[PDB]
RNA sequence: UUGGCACCUCGAUGUCGGCUCAUCGCAUCCUGGGGCUGUAGUCGGUCCCAAGGGUUGGGCUGUUCGCCCAUUAAAGCGGUA
RNA sequence: AGUACGAGAGGACCGGGAUGGACAUACCUCUGGUGUACCAGUUGUCGUGCCAACGGCAUAGCUGGGUAGCUAUGUGUGGACGGGAUAAGUGCUGAAAGCAUCUAAGCAUGAAGCCCCCCUCAAGAUGAGAUUUCCCAAUUAUAAGAUCCCUCAAAGAUGAUGAGGUUAAUAGGUUCGAGGUGGAAGCAUGGUGACAUGUGGAGCUGACGAAUACUAAUCGAUCGAAGACUUAAU
């Protein structure tokens, strides 16, 4: 995004180089840290990757899971500090790049 | 939606002050064929 | 770009493909101003396939150029597709783009429309 | 979103299964409601044998939506259906046992009695 | 107080200390200079006349605004500058300070201050009476011929005129709007950028005017 | 600060105020929301405000805030929460209705 | 308001509700000031100043109006063919 | 702040925030909707006595997605406090008539209302304003300085506003990037077969960004001021 490069320079020390790679349909785990007091714990979200858009700090994805009958989804920024780490553990094959036939 | 009156000879001619035409440019007679 | 020219999509895609072809044969045509600022671009993207000359560009140098016109120049016969990759491509091997040239004639009699020429250079 | 003439469902052990929304408890001509919101309902479908029959007006609370909620940390959560839970005068539930997850926003919404009972908070 | 001028560049976001998102615009502000300090004995008001972007010098066959002219050029060099494109006066600021011919650095804005922004709007052409003034449109079935239109205009043979402050179509757009009490996030110094929490008017590459708030 | 060093004090003002079956449950290997629970019950509508009005102070001794007292005025089932300790003030019989202990029957529990 | 009189208009002043827009007046429905009392406290009640702004979604029959469930700080009466 | 007050329970003044509903305005980073000259998939039939790699019409032939751009159901601010006095109503000296008494000579007090404070347009305000710099004659040419005219949008019904005119990066094109689609053609292994793998996150890409004089902004024309008079001070 070389417009005159003044925006992709300021927003440089808010990135992070800690995070593995992933395409859609690649199962992965997400160790959030959640703050509900003087100090609080982690509470993983697990699931399957359906969406990923963008570039820059404003680069997002989302994951799907079923939990006791109901479906749920959570979409996250990639560079936020909450997310300790990401753990890609499986990989697949698809032909689409946005997945909604999963409902 | 219909004229209630007649239009005088002046009000007809006060209106056409701007209803004329204009002149071309002038390059040496040669056309301004950019 | 983005000009519609009072002609819906299915019509404009076929008017800009006839202009690109009959031009090439005679290298000089006479149109209204607007149209030739739009084959200003369609035809300039169409020699840039002719310098590659590869087997793939001929396959995308046919999806806009127009059906096989059995030409007849001096004691011969051509196609508009074995003239564009053999002859124009060879004249123009060492310039960058910009090989068209618009020229303003006067207006017309009936509809009062600016008339212009367009050729190759 | 949840507005008048809306049909939620029920996720408690109190007999009422389906309902119909007819109001929202703000008041300045309010025309929707998301998670955490006290409303007014009726019943259109019950189970034989229970404590909340058909034709009884009751107040109720959201626990799930198709539209989620915009967390201040830049995060979003949207489910795949809707749901409701039926309550009492003492600001607490009619039945006892909760079914299906709920949303963490219900902790700062004085609905701690329901997170106090539910399998999966998320 | 304090005031600087500059161009709107774009819009992005940053992460706070608690991982929270904060949305921001990106203001560029270089090459400001003071050109005339004022007085009450002359004009009747104290102020500071400021100019922002540089341009080129006098030229003989001059047919743009790129190349300056003589009245302008006779006003830059006076205070030892180059020809300046944009010019504005600021009136609510102390004048015993701000000597002449200097520069104005963004560094006079801390991070976490409070401001108010002033600029131009975007252009909408000839627009109707429910995009513009935003009022109810009429039925589309049940045999109706009133869809998008202003219904009535007056009453009857009493008050046979039509009052002036009345809502009809026309043009809305490039008007002057301000925005009160935004926040300063961060202040670079090399790239000469100031960031503001929130979105502010105008199109990209436009002009922006920044100033300290007066309210509490 | 730590929780396990703060629950012998949590059973304090509820046996002071004469609570009954004032047991305590844990949720270490159960949940990820709250560490341990404390339970009780009480007889009289008068008797249910003092059991928990005390807990307001006892949270101000350690100076942890309190945020809500639900059904306090109604005086039927009341819940002061701390993310580590919870004071479920019940009625004589509503204890049986909800029957906390057996939903989490699979709870290591300890009597006090 | 139901009317009385019959002064303009019959070589045409051509229409009861509802929809869209708005505009004025207080003899005030809510908010705002206060006096008064049996207002101990609350809750009101009564009269006094005040028009800046504000003033809900739906079911039955034509429904102008009428009755009814459900919410609301409040769910105002009159003028302008 | 359970303090003034309240027979006690109850309850202000004080003044601190926290979170909201309706409403009014700017914007598109996020969430999402459209996106008819962008990317894959897919049926029918005409064109190459067929291989299908291609195109045409059939609501854009239908279906899955989607860049720039305008948008709300999304994203952020706003309501003012604060002061100058005035209604009713509280008062004090103070005469009326000794005393009295809020109005009579006096005089503090006090309402979301009224003018001032906050945003926007304004000197055709014929009461036509105020600075800053630039230009200076032999009827008469012309100076500062603008307009015609050609390339285009951050503007736009048309006029106008704005960016730029060869000492030039204005629009197009060409060479590089982004964001989007989701792994081409063509050969090569594997399957009797229709198929799947590897060479290669491949190839194509309209509107956004940069660099580069290859194309055209050529040529040349037209308007356009020369400080009055008293009456004072100089
Ligand atoms: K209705
Ligand atoms: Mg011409
Ligand atoms: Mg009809
Ligand atoms: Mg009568
Ligand atoms: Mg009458
Ligand atoms: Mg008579
Ligand atoms: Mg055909």
């Amino acid at each position: 995004m070389t417009n005159h490069k003044l925006i992709e320079a300021v927003t440089k020390s808010q990135l992070r180089t800690d995070l593995p790679s992933f395409r859609p349909g690649d199962t992965l785990r997400v160790h959030v840290r959640i703050i509900e007091g003087t100090r609080e714990r982690i509470q993983v979200f697990e699931g399957v990757v359906i969406k990923r858009r963008g570039g820059g700090v404003s680069e997002t994805f989302t994951v799907r899971k079923i939990s006791s009958g109901v479906g749920v989804e959570r979409t996250f920024p990639l560079h936020t500090p909450k997310i300790e780490k990401i753990e890609v553990k499986r990989r697949g094959k698809v032909r689409r790049a946005k997945l909604y036939y999963l409902r | 939606a219909v004229p209630k009156r007649r239009t005088s000879k002046t009000r007809k001619n006060k209106r056409r002050t701007h209803f004329k035409i204009s002149v071309p440019g002038m390059t040496e007679e040669y056309k301004l064929s950019h | 770009g983005y000009r519609k020219l009072g002609r819906t999509s299915d019509q404009r895609k076929a008017m800009l493909r006839d202009l690109a072809t009959s031009l090439i044969i005679s290298e000089r045509i006479e149109t209204t101003e607007a149209r030739a600022k739009e084959v200003r671009s369609v035809v300039e993207k169409l020699i840039t396939l002719g310098k590659k000359g590869d087997l793939a560009s001929r396959r995308n140098a046919a999806k806009t150029l127009r059906n096989v016109e059995i030409l007849n120049e001096d004691e011969t016969t051509q196609t508009a597709l074995q003239k564009l990759f053999g002859e124009i491509a060879e004249r123009y091997t060492e310039r960058q783009g910009g090989y068209t040239r618009i020229l303003k004639q006067g207006p017309r009699r009936g509809d009062g429309a600016e008339s212009v020429i367009i050729e190759l250079v | 979103m949840i507005q008048q003439e809306t049909r939620l469902k029920v996720a408690d052990n109190s007999g009422a299964r389906e309902v119909l929304t007819i109001k929202v408890l703000g008041g300045s001509g309010r025309k929707t409601a998301n998670i955490g919101d006290v409303i007014v309902c009726t019943v259109k479908n019950a189970t034989p044998g229970g404590v909340v029959k058909k034709g009884d007006v009751v107040k109720a609370v959201i626990v799930r939506t198709k539209s989620g909620v915009r967390r201040n940390d830049g995060s979003y959560i949207k489910f795949d259906e809707n749901a409701c839970v039926i309550i009492r005068d003492d600001k607490g539930p009619r039945g006892t046992r909760i079914f299906g997850p709920v949303a963490r926003e219900l902790r700062e919404g004085n609905f701690m009695k329901i997170v106090s009972l539910a399998p999966e908070v998320l | 107080t304090k005031g600087i001028l500059g161009r709107k560049i774009g819009m992005t976001q940053v992460f706070g200390e608690n991982g929270e998102l904060i949305p921001v615009t990106v203001v560029e502000a270089k090459e400001n200079v003071v050109l005339q300090k004022k007085t009450v004995e002359v004009d009747g008001y104290n102020a500071i006349q400021v100019g922002f972007e540089d341009k080129k010098a006098y030229k003989k066959d001059a047919k743009s605004n790129k190349y300056a002219n003589k009245p302008a050029e006779g006003h830059a060099k006076k205070a030892d500058a180059a020809p300046k494109r944009f010019i504005r006066e600021f009136r609510n600021v102390d004048v015993d300070a701000y000597e002449v011919g200097q520069e104005v650095s963004v560094d006079t804005f801390v991070a976490g201050d409070v401001i108010d922004v002033t600029g131009v709007s975007k252009g909408k052409g000839f627009q109707g009476a429910i995009k513009r003034h935003g009022q109810s449109r009429g039925p589309m079935s049940h045999g109706s011929h009133f869809h998008r239109a202003p219904g009535s205009v007056g009453m009857a043979s009493d008050a046979s005129r039509v009052f002036k402050g009345q809502k009809m179509p026309g043009r809305m757009g490039g008007n002057t709007v301000t925005v009160q009490n935004l926040e300063v996030v961060q202040v670079d110094t090399e790239n000469k950028v100031i960031l503001v929490k929130g979105n502010v008017p105008g199109p990209k590459k436009g002009l922006v005017e920044i100033r300290t708030s007066i309210k509490k | 600060m730590n929780s396990q060093e703060l629950l012998a004090i949590a059973v304090d003002a509820i046996d002071n105020k004469k609570g009954e079956d004032t047991i305590s449950l844990e949720m270490k290997g159960i949940s990820d929301m709250t560490d341990y629970f404390v339970v009780t019950h009480g007889n009289n509508e008068r008797q249910v405000q003092a059991i928990a009005r005390a807990v307001k102070e006892v949270a101000n001794e350690q100076n942890i805030e309190v945020k809500r007292m639900e059904g306090y005025n109604e005086a039927r089932w009341i819940l002061i929460d701390l993310a580590d300790v919870v004071v479920h003030v019940f009625h004589k019989d509503e204890r049986n209705y909800y029957n906390i202990e057996k939903l989490y029957q699979d709870a290591p529990l300890e009597s006090y």
